[PDB]
DNA sequence: CCCGTATATT
DNA sequence: ATATACGGGCTGCTGTTGACAA
């Protein structure tokens, strides 16, 4: 039975598999800590998350750490099976049970005396990468709110093909530049500001980076209260998220790309 | 940093040593500034791009960021982002001196489908007063007749000895490297007019050797494969089976599949000088022997038999 | 001439008759279904139990509903020896239940619906002062 | 050129922006001695709608003619005029810099071709009928009909009173024949049968922008084959539109 | 200095086109008596223009229209950034026809009669090719102005335009026609030399006139097509180029191949059969076979279907129609398989285009083809009808006799049936097959 | 490819 | 006495990957 869990609110779960959604497959991590899912494309971009021991209620796993490879969009159908829109004052419980290697995982949904039952087979695993960004080597670092860009990345679709992100300590402290088939498009945003909580940069750094690749940030931008952005001496990017669920408790969502 | 091949490029117009009429009419034209869209064609290994960016380089100069566009087989050339894009490059104004154009390069047009042509025919022949088109590509059968039917189309052709022996001599003056007649002469036979192939040929050569005898040439790998097929075809014709079956045998043992020494059999006994009926019966074994071979018997006895059969239509 | 056409269609002698869920669960449940498979099965108990299944080669997924009250039926002599925890399931194409599903807006309180084993599934509505009659081929 | 927009003025540039984008597929920009104009022609010619902007933000030309894509225009002021500023000017490129709350600035560059000076022959007095009303009745007058529609027909009744139908050219469609009553329009010089035939989409761009402020329309029409004019006067900005009718 | 030499020399006044008088004359009359005879009540008409690339159909419809003073419509393609193509299309269609323009700012204003001018197809009338046969009866039905269609054609690969108007649209829609010709040597010739020589009076400097001798060959590789030639008179005044690739008009390849342009045997080294291969020497000959099939740009199983239907009638003695029969047979054999249909299928073109064309000793004499060859048109295969027959009888045997093999063995004993039975559409069915003729 | 015919022009 | 155009014959008979209009 290896781990088993149980949950009486989907949607925490549901929320933020969905804030990562962008490819088919992803790769679990069943640890003594929590669970942690992954996922990566093209060898350069990669968005990892994290679900703590605090949220389970009833969490139970054996011996070490278990991994196993799941279709995403088959497991979010799965667990959003009783509509995305209850009212206030409904609930759906879920219980999951994994037994071993080679053998399927378990899902038992139940709501207001309906009860579902559903079976997910898992083929695994896949290799990571080595995205190591510890907090040694970053020479810029900021944190800002998330309603400010809401607009702005949203008026972010174009069909340009790459990404200016220049960060400065004087002029264009935190400038976006989009070159596509009409012209040029800033969007400077400056310090001393209501979305300023945190201005630390150092030396002058002018980046460019793939549309393609960055694109899904949307979704975790969508569902987040708070943001963070971090670049290295090399040029890699790094982005912290932070989402809240109903009951009041906080989980992370990570993002890494590579720069061109 | 990069091989011989790609490091060693024309900058100028005049290190092309490629044709002498077009590369002159185009130096003329450079100088003159009023070119017409123009079509490239021939054979791979010449320079064709390296002489559409000179061209285009030398008309702009300083302004060449912000008034060229280059597209290419990696890109995407559907039909819709492709003339959306080109239409605002062509209506788009920008200011040019005397009578410097834009121009629009499209590498490799034959990739292209018939509906991206159609749209791209229209843009150009309205805003030719502002703007100038420059094709290159392999094939020429390719574009659609309508768009030939408005372009000046330029047909290059392989590298004789000569000029490649210059350049090889420049080359090797640039990079002090002891040589030997014989083997450059060695070197030139491996290119079969292709240069940047008898660059790299001359460049793997000299990696671990220090010399371009000829001995050595031949041991660090290649050798040109048809003229041994040329004599051996000329070997069946007078029914000479014995002699025709040694080198069948040195090349199978020299590890060549058997598709591979029938299909240049048959290119090389197309463009041969014999009467009509040997012809005849010589595709039709052909024929029958790439079918067997195809359907997956293949062995050194097949080969074997097509030449006693060549060989018994003479007696 | 086309006038007899027209006509009511006949409902045959049910094999099973049960009383209907609310109906946007339902809706929701089917609609969340659509996107794995094109096929659904139906079942209907005689204690009411009612289950929807779906069976492809990669997931397999089963929901229950129970405590459906079980109309009266008219026919109390042929209840001996049939099995209560048998059941005449039946199969069908998901593309015409959806559309039934979400055509309604409010939930009527004669919601019945007539299983039978061969090809025929059934539903009985009445709301205020209109009814509706549904018929569903099987064998998708 | 320099303008620079405070206000509320900019919800109602754009709306007279997409007003325009309605009409037309091109924009063309030209700055009088009296303010700015804003011009658009239907592909075919049939329609020329212009909006003449008295002068109310900072007008002052010369330091002088452009034209411009439409879609790009509709796009940046439909994303981007919910903003509490505007300015523009004319570099050499149009910038359409965009001040906004706290201190976000946003900066739009766009390339534009010399174009011909576009205008049109309208006599307003030479037409001897006229009819005024508020735009809110005519909206209300133009709902029923289903938004496929392609041809309508403007028409006095006999008893002084107007009609709306719907031109039709054994497949057929439904037909409207929404009526109503002197006692709602304010001023009638009509006759006694005199009706024209016009498009619709026009008069709708025209409807959306005239029902925001409750102004009222005027309609100058004459014998068939002749254009007709629709004439919005407000405080500080004047419009006229010229479409044409079927002979 | 600031366009090229085919928009500057631009023909102002019709006499400085290079098409012809009399097509010119053709295409002003039928405008005229447009114009002149214009009835109040006159519905809409279509009219067709075709030609090769580069003769001047826009130009010259251009020119007349303003000599008489009449308005044209063009459609240029809308450029995207929900509503279709072709609802644009039509909205657009419908405006040009119904209503006019307002006064504008100068314009030639005295004008009440116009006509639309449509180039630039959109890709999905290319694609469907359905919803252009609805649009054009809507108009016909509708339409007041006359609509102008013109088309781009070449030699070979002429799918777009037979796919646009299958000759039932034409047909059943009384639409017009109007066919232009490459320009001819002389007229290029002279216009040619009136462009050489405003070249040579404009002085300047010492430039290096063209050669005459060229002059010609630059025609020459050309095929009537004006802008090119323009083109490579610019390219080469700088101080041959300008080689469009040909496409050989299928039916003039099949008689390339079918007629064998002989030599005389110029006295040269070529190999000879040397004892016992006396029946087989023969003439040299001048033609590649395999570059006439490539540039006819025809799939090889249609060519030698063509070959097959009209080898016969140019042979004269039985042996080589044995001889040729036996390689045509072989070169169907090699492409019966389908994995490697496409892998080998050069072999049986070639094979069957020698041997058709060796085969004809009778004809292949040099000095022997005096005199024959009469004024005679080539045809198509019959085999597709036939084959298409036997596919539609395939399954209107099977299901209806289906509790290949019926056709095989039941559908000789419904031969051998002839008895009545209880249908309707059946009985025809069954005197279909059974009364083929027999004295 | 193939044969014979009607018009512009010197 | 020599260059140029009419007349008559063509759209047609299993698998794996890719672009377009909605
Ligand atoms: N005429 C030439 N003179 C000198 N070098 C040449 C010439 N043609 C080709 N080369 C060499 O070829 C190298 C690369 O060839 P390219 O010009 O890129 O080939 P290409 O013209 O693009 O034709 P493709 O792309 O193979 S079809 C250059 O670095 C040159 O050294
Ligand atoms: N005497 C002439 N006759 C015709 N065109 C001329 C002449 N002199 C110069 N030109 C130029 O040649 C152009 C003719 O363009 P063409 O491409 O031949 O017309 P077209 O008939 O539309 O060809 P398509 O559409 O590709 S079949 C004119 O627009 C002029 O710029």
């Amino acid at each position: 039975y290896s781990l088993v869990a149980s949950l009486d609110n989907v949607r925490n779960l549901s929320t933020i598999l969905k804030a990562i959604h962008f490819r088919e497959h992803a790769t679990c991590f069943a640890t003594k800590n929590g669970i942690k899912v992954t996922v990566e494309n093209a060898k350069c971009v990669q968005a990892n998350a994290f679900i703590q021991a605090g949220i389970f209620q009833e969490f139970k796993v054996q011996e070490e750490s278990v991994t196993f490879r799941i279709n995403l969009t088959v497991l979010l159908d799965c667990l959003s099976i009783f509509g995305s829109s209850p009212m206030p004052g409904t609930l759906t419980a879920l219980r999951m049970c994994y037994q071993g290697y080679g053998y399927p995982l378990m899902l038992f949904l139940e709501e207001g005396g309906v009860v579902t039952v559903c079976k997910i087979n898992t083929q695994e695993p896949e290799e990571t990468l080595d995205f190591d960004f510890c907090s040694t080597n970053v020479i810029n670092k900021i944190i800002l709110q998330s309603e400010g860009l809401r607009e702005a990345f949203s008026e972010l679709d174009m069909t340009s093909e790459v990404l200016q992100i220049t960060m400065s300590p004087d002029k264009p402290y935190f400038r976006l530049s989009t070159f596509g088939n009409a012209g040029s498009s800033h969007l400077d945003y400056p310090k001393d500001s209501d979305l300023m909580e945190a201005f630390h940069c150092n030396q002058t750094q002018v980046n460019r980076y793939k549309i393609s690749l960055l694109k899904p940030s949307t979704k975790a931008l969508v569902l987040s209260c708070k943001v963070s952005i971090r670049t290295d001496n090399r040029g890699f990017l790094s982005l912290q998220y932070m989402i809240r669920n109903e009951d009041g408790q906080i989980c992370f969502v990570e993002y890494y790309c590579c720069p061109d | 940093e990069l091989p011989w091949v790609e490091k060693y490029r024309p900058v100028k117009l005049n290190e092309i040593v490629g044709n002498e009429d077009t590369v002159s009419r185009l130096e003329v034209f450079a100088r003159e500034g009023n070119v017409p869209n123009i079509i490239i064609a021939g054979p791979p290994g010449t320079g064709k791009t390296t002489s559409i960016l000179c061209l285009a380089r030398a008309l702009l100069g300083p302004a060449l960021k912000d008034a060229m566009l280059e597209l290419n087989a990696s890109n995407d050339r559907g039909i819709d982002v492709v003339r959306n894009k080109i239409k605002m490059f062509a209506q788009q104004k920008v200011t040019l001196p005397k009578g410097r154009h834009k121009i629009i390069i499209l590498d490799e047009a034959d990739s292209m489908t018939d509906g991206a042509q159609q749209a791209l025919r229209r843009t150009m022949e309205i805003y030719s007063k502002t703007t100038r088109f420059a094709l290159a590509c392999n094939a020429s059968d390719k574009i659609i007749e309508p768009i030939q039917s408005r372009c000046a189309v330029l047909r290059y052709t392989k590298l004789t000895d000569a000029q490649i022996l210059t350049r090889l001599m420049n080359v090797i003056e640039k990079e002090r490297v002891p040589y030997t007649d014989d083997g450059l002469e060695a070197i030139i036979f491996t290119a079969q007019g292709d240069m940047r192939q008898a660059l790299n040929n001359l460049q793997s050569t000299f990696s671990g050797f220090g010399f371009i005898n000829s001995e050595n040439v031949f041991k660090v790998c290649d050798e040109p494969h048809p003229l041994l097929v040329k004599e051996m075809i000329q070997h069946c014709v007078n029914a000479n089976i014995d002699e025709a079956y040694k080198i069948l045998a040195h090349l199978w043992h020299l590890g060549y599949s058997p598709e591979d020494i029938i299909g240049n059999i048959f290119r090389v006994c197309k463009t041969f000088q014999m009467a009509e009926y040997l012809k005849l019966e010589f595709i039709k074994e052909i024929g029958y022997t790439h079918m067997k071979i195809a359907e997956g018997v293949n062995s050194l006895l097949q080969m074997a038999g097509l030449l006693a059969r060549l060989c018994q239509k003479t007696m | 001439k086309l006038w007899k056409d027209l006509q009511e269609p006949v409902v045959p002698d049910p094999d099973v008759s049960i009383y209907l869920p609310v109906l946007k669960t339902m809706k929701s449940v089917v609609e969340k279904m659509k996107n794995i498979s094109n096929h659904l099965v139906i079942e209907a108990n005689l204690d009411g139990e009612l289950n929807l299944k779906i069976e492809t080669e990669l997931v397999c997924v089963t929901t229950h509903f129970k405590d459906l009250g079980n109309p009266p039926l008219a026919s109390e002599s042929t209840h001996e020896d049939r099995n209560v925890e048998h059941m005449a399931e039946v199969h069908i194409d998901i593309r015409k239940l959806l559309q039934f599903l979400a055509g309604q807006q409010v939930n009527p309180t004669k919601a019945l619906c007539n299983i039978v084993n061969n090809k025929m599934v059934h539903f009985d509505l009445l709301h205020e002062d209109v009814s509706l009659q549904y018929f569903i081929p099987a064998l998708s | 050129m320099k303008c620079l927009v405070t206000g509320g003025n900019v919800k109602v540039l754009g709306k007279a922006v997409h007003s325009l984008s309605r009409i037309g597929d091109e924009l063309y920009l030209e700055p009088l001695e009296d303010g700015l104009s804003l011009r658009t022609v239907n592909s075919s010619r049939s329609a020329y709608a212009c909006f003449l902007f008295a002068p109310l933000f900072f007008q002052q030309y010369q330091a002088l003619r452009c034209k411009i894509l439409m879609k790009s225009f509709l796009s940046v002021f439909r994303s981007l005029a919910m903003v509490e500023k505007c300015c523009i000017s004319l570099n050499g490129r149009l910038v359409v810099q965009l001040h906004c709350k706290f201190g976000v600035r946003k900066t739009h560059n766009l390339s534009f071709q010399d174009c011909e000076s576009l205008q049109a022959v309208f006599d307003p007095a030479s037409c001897p009928h006229m009819l005024r009303a508020p735009a809110r009745v005519l909206g209300e007058a133009v709902l029923p009909f289903s938004p496929a529609l392609a041809e309508v027909t403007l028409g006095i009744g006999r008893g002084r009173r107007v009609i709306l139908r719907s031109y039709h050219e054994t497949a057929k469609a439904m037909v409207t024949e929404m009526c109503l009553g002197e006692e709602d329009f304010q001023q009638l010089q009509a006759q006694e049968g005199v009706a024209i035939t016009f498009c619709l989409k026009e008069f709708r761009g025209l409807l959306s922008f005239a029902e925001s402020a409750n102004l009222n329309l005027s309609i100058h029409f004459d014998a068939p084959g002749r254009p007709a004019i629709f004439t919005i006067k407000d405080s500080l900005l004047d419009g006229h539109f010229v479409l044409a009718t079927l002979s | 200095e600031n366009e090229p030499w085919v928009d500057k020399y631009k023909p102002e006044t019709q006499h400085e086109l290079a098409v012809h008088k009399k097509k010119i004359e053709e295409v002003e009359t039928w405008l005229k008596a447009q114009v002149l005879e214009r009835q109040p009540k006159q519905g809409g008409s279509i009219l067709l223009i075709t030609g090769p690339p580069g003769c001047g159909k826009t130009t010259t419809l251009k020119i007349l229209s303003k000599e008489h003073g009449i308005q044209v419509q063009e459609w240029i393609n809308p450029v995207l950034p929900y509503q279709s193509q072709i609802a644009v299309f039509k909205e657009f269609l419908l405006r040009a026809t119904k209503y006019n323009k307002l006064q504008m700012l100068g314009d030639d204003l005295r004008t009440d009669k116009k006509i639309i001018l449509v180039e630039d197809l959109p890709n999905q009338f290319y694609r469907d090719s359905h919803t252009l046969h609805e649009v054009l009866r809507k108009y016909v039905r509708i339409g007041r102005c006359p609509l102008i269609f013109i088309i781009s054609d070449s030699l070979s690969g002429d799918n777009n335009q037979r796919l646009l108007f299958p000759k039932e649209i034409q047909e059943e829609c009384s639409i017009s026609n109007i066919s232009f010709n490459p320009v001819a040597p002389t007229i290029m010739m002279k216009f040619l030399n009136r462009i050489v020589t405003i070249e040579a009076n404009k002085n300047g400097g010492k430039i290096t006139v063209p050669d005459k001798t060229s002059l010609e060959l630059l025609c020459q590789g050309c095929s009537g097509d004006i802008r090119s030639a323009i083109n490579s008179l610019q390219f080469s005044s700088s101080k041959a180029i300008g080689g469009k690739d040909v496409s050989l008009f299928l039916f003039r390849a099949l008689g390339k191949i079918l007629y064998c342009k002989r030599a005389s045997l110029t006295e040269l080294d070529s190999p000879r059969l040397p004892s016992h291969l006396s029946e087989y020497e023969r003439d040299t000959l001048l033609v590649e076979p395999e570059e006439v099939v490539e540039m006819s740009h025809m799939p090889g199983d249609l060519f030698n279907l063509y070959l097959h239907q009209n080898y016969i009638d140019f042979f004269m003695e039985i042996d080589d129609i044995v001889r040729a029969s036996e390689f045509l047979s072989f070169a169907d054999i090699l492409s019966g398989d389908w994995n490697t249909r496409s892998l080998l299928r050069e072999y049986s073109t070639s094979i069957a285009t020698r041997g058709v064309m060796h085969s004809n000793k009778a004809r292949g004499y040099a000095h022997c083809q005096g005199g024959g060859s009469s004024f005679r048109p080539l045809h198509k295969p019959q085999w597709f009808l036939i084959n298409k027959k036997y596919r539609e009888n395939c399954l209107a045997a099977k299901a209806l006799f289906p509790d290949l093999c019926l056709q095989t063995q039941l559908l000789p004993y419904l031969a051998l049936l002839t008895i009545p039975m209880r249908n309707q559409a059946q009985i025809s069915f069954i005197q279909d097959i059974g009364r083929l003729p027999l004295k």
